[PDB]
């Protein structure tokens, strides 16, 4: 009557009785539950709306610009990268929303380049495409800032790069911005040489023009392509030489596809149209002697969540708000992993940090999530599961909805500050691959403790509702009202209204994403399947 | 155990009372809602009973200070 | 060596770090400040007592060496230097 | 006025004003330092006496032994190191006071082998001698222990062995303790080929006899000598042979010095007689190509401490007594370290693990010494000081005068145990040299957070005054009787003075170095020199 089972029989149990399976049902008639679903549902729409309209256009002047591309026999860069890769394969486009708002005047869509993760032969490539039609395609500082990205990317998880090039080059009006520093335009070519170095494959396809800098990418490239009619590649541009010698000459004279294919010997492939140029893409992926896997074992005996991710949701309360609703984070977990089971590692310690293990499509992550104020125990906690991780080679999912640490003489006094610092160095010093998304908000030194940016994940997104700030927009507005001696008691809601309308503006999803602080944004219910590309990603790091 | 005398996590304020006084509660459901430094804190019962409320709603409560009692009804 | 404040973000550097050091006077770590624990808890702390020397060096243990004033926190890095057991 | 001078200047004034001095002047007049000064006076003079009667030998029967050895014309032992190490040179000898009433009935002085670090041709070299004097050089458990011993310190430290070789073998009294096991006889060849393989060289000089398993010694050795008229090499004995084919052999024409030197070319070198043997090892060392040093660095621009070694005793309390008092550790750090000074790493945090840098001859050495009871906080600083240590390859001092942790409700609730366990993993974990000295008492899991004989420090050393044991005397005598409930009330007094006598008994000094729980008793006035001696011995470690 006593211990009469065996610990087996639990582990492989219907999902009532199974107990490392989360069970959250939907309360779908609650009128709180019904609110949030409805937020959610506009907020993703929205989203979608942005997108479409950015890939099928809006303004006449896209339409016009769309038409001048059509009618010189190219492909648009949508079409380019449905052409380059599988017939039927996912396609991880990473900056979908960059460059929106950022240059008033401007509706720099893409930011004026297409960055993407997709499948050729079977094998994961980084694409990186110009679209000629944002201003001829000339290169924005987001624009260097998207290449610089997908660029580093690749380099880290040794995804050979595919440039499908058509720029006029660096736009002269913003030069101070794109030529001299760093991370500007010869960034590009410094990041290219050295992924050559490292054995990752540089494939570059002339669709277009590339002029001065922008010439380098063919020249640097492992293999290039150029196309007949529109493909011209020289240093000096037409107005240049004519400017210097006095002599006027053609673009295709100058750097044209006979030119550099047959005796400049910059390009190896000559390509009739943009059909061909990409057949040649392929081929050359095609032999690229890289082996299909180190290990053979498939490992892909998994089970869906048990719970739908269309009602994550109903969970999601609004953060924008006087005072912001707490929930529990696992609700969303049992709507993203395998079979909804989750082994939590300290469930009675943290108790504001979620950490524990799950898989996403039979591959083992370990997860770490926001629950409410980071303490010491937490952090204490978190560190310790991130070395865990590491220990073991298991990628770490972070999951952010963060509000800072706790305040006050007694938890300073315990040492909160090292206590985060533990954590951060636990997730800096970390060399297992990070994917973190910002489901909530991302306010202060938690975010740093959390895997922001500054903090080299692989991979991180946004949900639709979420805020990244120093600080939130209320607490922002109080510490600023109470701090501010000088102002006066009769301009105190004023003040704090125009500030929490500034902190709302620039930690909104649209604001971070037009940034490149992200790598996009995507709705709760595809969060699921984004992770598993990003996984995917990885397996070929080194 | 049977009564569940919880105490108050940090000092704030009761906002709502997720349920009625007397009412049946399982384990780990929520009665009561504490507000501080402007975010919901949600006081969940431990055991299965009735919940009977200590201290008021809309007021304000101190560190460790006891909120409900929990009495499993036969 | 923390000369002076470090706040919020800041708090991690020293924090962080193989070695720290921090002034008694002016030397304060926190990573929230009297505004912040004010605006939150109601309570008003003064800097000293919320992120001082004293209790970063005796209780908290953040950092590791206590300096009477500028001088004496230069002359504690140049110490440290010269325990590096670099070739 | 304010900020004038320049902190070079106080690094580098006069005792009275340089900052990082300890200043701990002997109060000579004081009853209790005299009183302690007597009593380290009394311990440090019969620990000199018994070396002395070990090296002199006391008994008649030592007399006669000594007398048959000489008049086969065979040096003493310790002869034959004064005559193989270079004229003036220092030579640590190890486990002096070994098998000290360790098997009654027997005088098994220095447990019939003597273990040491000599210097040959300017080169560090660990020297293993077989005492013949010792019942005939046989080998007991502890002798056994002791060349392990001695084997492991120079593989860890890549010294040269050299092992000077009398002994008829194995005592079949106690062959179950000796022959099978995995620290038993064959260790020694094991440990003998391993170092050989690793290129640390294995000299073996046959002064005398060596039968049966002892016979592997020469045979594996790098290079063998085998005296003339003494030496004899054979796995079977005369007594064997003629059980087994009834025929009668002498042990010279069995498995003399010409049968191995010119037939069975077992043997390298025909010595004449020992000092040709001790000059042909020489000759064998000063051909080893191993190069002076690494980085021909001298840094030997060092200060002697300011204070007198021998007023150390002065500050040292009686370990043995019903309330034990305290003293301050760095007034024994100001008499062990150059010019004095020291800096400490957390002066206000630990005050009771006092942990800081120091040198020695111009080593640089971090130094943890206990100073009270073990806390939290003291852990999680030994445990910090320990990691800085290990990441800048700075050796390890350890000084132990511990009595436990701190215990109660509230210690334990904290996480006593989790910050101990941080110490004692990172003390088990680093890879920089380790040197403990038993100064006070080690009592239980305090002595495994303090570099315990158990968790591989290079060298450890006890102090005459030092007690080992799972836990204090009183502390045993207290909590025996408290929790012994058939005892009655009658019987108390009893059973507390017998377990004191016996926690007394075995937890001296002495009983500690008969069984090769230490490298050895020194006197704490000679404890620097120890050190220097022992770090050097680590300057060819890898
Ligand atoms: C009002 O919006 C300000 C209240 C304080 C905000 C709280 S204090 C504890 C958390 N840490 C932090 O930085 N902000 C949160
Ligand atoms: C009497 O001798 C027993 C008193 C307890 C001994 C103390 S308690 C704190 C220290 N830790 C330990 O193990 N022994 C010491």
């Amino acid at each position: 009557e006593v211990y009469l089972f065996h610990p087996a029989q639990y582990e492989s149990a219907p999902a009532t009785t199974r107990p490392n399976v989360l069970h959250y049902p939907a309360e779908s008639t609650n009128p709180e539950f019904k609110a949030n679903t409805e937020r959610m549902k506009a907020l993703t729409a929205e989203l979608r709306r942005r997108v479409q309209v950015i890939v099928d256009g809006d303004s006449e002047a896209d339409k016009r610009a769309r038409d001048r591309h059509i009618s010189r026999g190219k492909l648009l860069v949508h079409q380019r990268i449905e052409k380059l890769v599988d017939p039927m394969s996912p396609f991880l486009e990473l900056s979908q929303l960059a460059g929106g708002d950022l240059y008033p005047g401007e509706a720099c869509h893409r930011g004026g380049i297409l960055t993407g993760i997709g499948v050729v032969h079977g094998m994961r490539v980084m694409i990186v495409a110009n679209d000629a039609t944002v201003k001829g395609g000339t290169y924005y500082p987001i624009t260097v800032k998207k290449h610089l990205r997908a660029q580093r990317i690749a380099e880290e998880n040794r995804l050979p790069c595919i440039y499908l090039v058509d720029s006029g080059g660096a736009n002269l009006g913003m030069q101070g911005d794109v030529f001299p520093d760093e991370q500007h335009f010869g960034r590009i070519f410094f990041n290219q040489a050295n992924m050559s170095a490292k054995g990752i494959a540089q494939i570059a396809t002339v669709m277009g023009s590339c002029t001065a800098g922008g010439a380098y990418v063919p020249a640097m490239s492992d293999e290039s392509i150029i196309v007949k009619g529109n493909g011209t590649i020289f240093l000096g541009g037409p107005p240049l030489v004519f400017a210097a010698t006095g002599e006027e000459v053609t673009p295709e004279e100058l750097g044209g596809a006979d030119v550099h294919c047959r005796a400049s010997g910059v390009t190896d492939y000559f390509a009739t149209d943009d059909l061909h140029a990409l057949y040649l893409t392929r081929r050359i992926v095609a032999n690229l002697n890289r082996n299909d896997c180190e290990r053979p074992c498939r490992g892909r005996e998994f089970t869906p969540p048990l719970y739908d991710p269309s009602e994550i949701g109903g969970f999601i309360p609004d953060m924008g708000a006087d005072v912001v609703k707490g929930f529990d984070v696992r609700a969303v977990i049992a709507r993203l992993v395998d079979g909804s089971e989750f082994d939590e590692f300290k469930k009675l310690y943290g108790d504001t940090l979620v950490c524990g293990f799950a898989r996403f499509e039979g591959m083992l992550v370990g997860i770490v999530a926001n629950n409410g104020i980071l303490y010491s125990e937490s952090a204490l906690k978190g560190a310790h599961f991130v070395e865990l991780c590491s220990h073991r080679n298991i990628p770490l999912l972070f999951l952010q909805n963060i509000t800072g640490f706790m305040v006050g003489k007694t938890y300073e006094e315990g040492g909160i500050a090292k206590n985060g610092a533990k954590l951060v160095t636990a997730v800096s010093t970390t060399h297992v691959p990070k994917i973190t998304i910002i489901i909530g908000g991302s306010y202060g030194a938690g975010n740093y403790g959390m895997c922001g940016r500054a903090f080299g994940p692989r991979f991180l997104f946004m949900w639709p509702n979420a805020r990244i700030s120093v600080m939130g927009g209320n607490q922002a507005a109080t510490v600023l009202a109470l701090t501010n001696s000088k102002l006066r008691e009769n301009e105190v809601q004023d003040f704090k209204a125009k500030v929490r309308s500034k902190y709302e503006y620039e930690g909104s999803c649209y604001y971070s994403t037009a940034r490149l602080w992200d790598d996009g944004v995507i709705a709760p219910e595809d969060t699921r399947a984004v992770v598993v590309q990003a996984l995917l990603s990885t397996l070929s790091a080194p | 155990n049977g009564s569940a005398s919880v105490l108050s996590p940090m000092p704030g304020k009761v906002t709502k009372l997720l349920v009625a006084d007397g009412t049946l509660v399982q384990q780990g459901q929520a009665i009561l809602i504490l507000e501080a430094m402007k975010m919901e804190h949600v006081v969940k019962a431990s055991c299965d009973g009735e919940v009977k409320f200590c201290v008021h709603a809309d007021g304000i409560v101190g560190g460790s200070t006891l909120l409900a009692h929990i009495a499993s009804a036969a």
